[PDB]
């Protein structure tokens, strides 16, 4: 949950 | 049709344009926060343009610019520095990554405060820098590819400059021996884990063997 390097938009 | 069709199509004539290009010039920005000015980000702060912010439900400080008003197609860079080193490699990097001239609109760097020493985000991958293709039909041009690949070099021959040691690339990642600090996954058809077998797909991406040969 806190550690995605993930895009967020 | 899709950006990595695209680049599949077009993939020699894509490295042909970008190996006849010049060498790119990126005016860096010294307005900027050093990296404990940027854990104080909160809510707001900006610099060069870029929104600045380290209050959302994650361990990073996220920075965005607007971006020229194609769709993210999962393509984005990791860099990764020895664990002690982050401010001072942030600092180095600063004005590149707030440049006006960056192709990168939107980067983030772990708050190494909110981490555990031994975490994947704090042992390497300290930024993500995220790739858009820069076309309205969500396309990559020549002319932003070699401006992409000339701003990881640069990024790359700063933090060699400087003396920085390099990192723990994350095992989800790939890079050639070339670059000591930089790597790549593709976000739509790569996961966290990595291992051999996303490793080798991810190397045969198009994007990331237009970046590196």
């Amino acid at each position: 949950q806190y550690f995605m390097t993930e895009y967020v938009a | 049709p899709s950006t990595n069709k695209h680049l599949k199509n077009n993939f020699n004539s894509l490295h042909n344009q970008m190996r006849k290009m010049p060498v790119s010039h990126f005016k860096e920005a010294l307005d900027v926060p050093d990296y404990s000015g940027m854990r104080q980000s909160g809510f707001f702060a900006m610099s060069q343009g870029f929104q600045l912010n380290n209050h959302g439900y994650d361990v990073f400080i996220h920075a965005r610019r607007e971006s020229p008003q194609g769709k993210f197609a999962g393509d984005k860079f990791h860099i990764s520095v020895l664990r002690d080193m982050v401010p001072q490699a942030f600092q180095a990097l600063s004005g590149l990554l707030f440049s006006e001239d960056s192709p990168v609109d939107k980067w983030a760097v772990t708050d190494m405060e909110k981490v555990v020493q031994q975490a994947r985000v704090s042992l390497g991958a300290q930024f993500t820098l995220y790739i858009k293709p820069d076309q309205e039909n969500s396309q990559y041009s020549a002319s932003f590819l070699h401006k992409t690949r000339q701003f990881i070099e640069c990024l790359e021959s700063r933090l060699s400059e400087n003396g920085v040691i390099s990192g723990q690339c994350p095992e989800s990642d790939v890079h050639p021996e070339n670059w000591k600090y930089l790597s790549y996954r593709n976000e739509l058809r790569s996961g966290r884990d990595g291992g051999e077998m996303q490793r080798q797909a991810l190397r045969e991406e198009p994007f990331y063997r237009l970046m590196t040969e």
